[PDB]
């Protein structure tokens, strides 16, 4: 369980934040020459609700 | 050489232009470094600064 909080699988929220920052930097660079921030604790409780997880726990049961 | 330098200054936006913009963070050597990275590490650099004459 703590390897998720360490970060071994990518997340949608951080990928979108990085993509938005990259788009902003691209627009700033072309000029030169909204999106939620990421939670820290509820990361895990949000991980334990996706159906790909519940299918594996149900097949284990 | 000046004509070719100026002709590289009018590219419309493409993925090559974004990579060139990342590399300038236009003299010809900045073109050639990106071309070398695209083509492969083995081949030699295409252009050399202030030696475009033979």
């Amino acid at each position: 369980f703590p390897l998720i909080y360490t970060g071994f699988l990518t997340f949608r929220r951080d990928e979108d934040i990085q993509r938005q920052a990259e788009r902003t930097e691209q627009q700033k660079l072309a000029m030169e020459s909204e999106l939620k921030p990421l939670n820290c604790s509820s990361r895990l409780m949000s991980f334990l609700k996706s159906p790909q997880v519940k299918f594996y726990w149900n097949i284990a049961s | 050489e000046e004509t070719l330098c100026e002709l590289y200054s009018h590219l419309p936006s493409c993925f090559f232009l974004r990579k060139l913009a990342k590399r300038v963070q236009v003299c010809l050597s900045h073109v050639s470094e990106e071309v070398r990275h695209l083509l492969g590490s083995f081949t030699q650099p295409l252009y050399i600064a202030s030696r475009y004459k033979p």
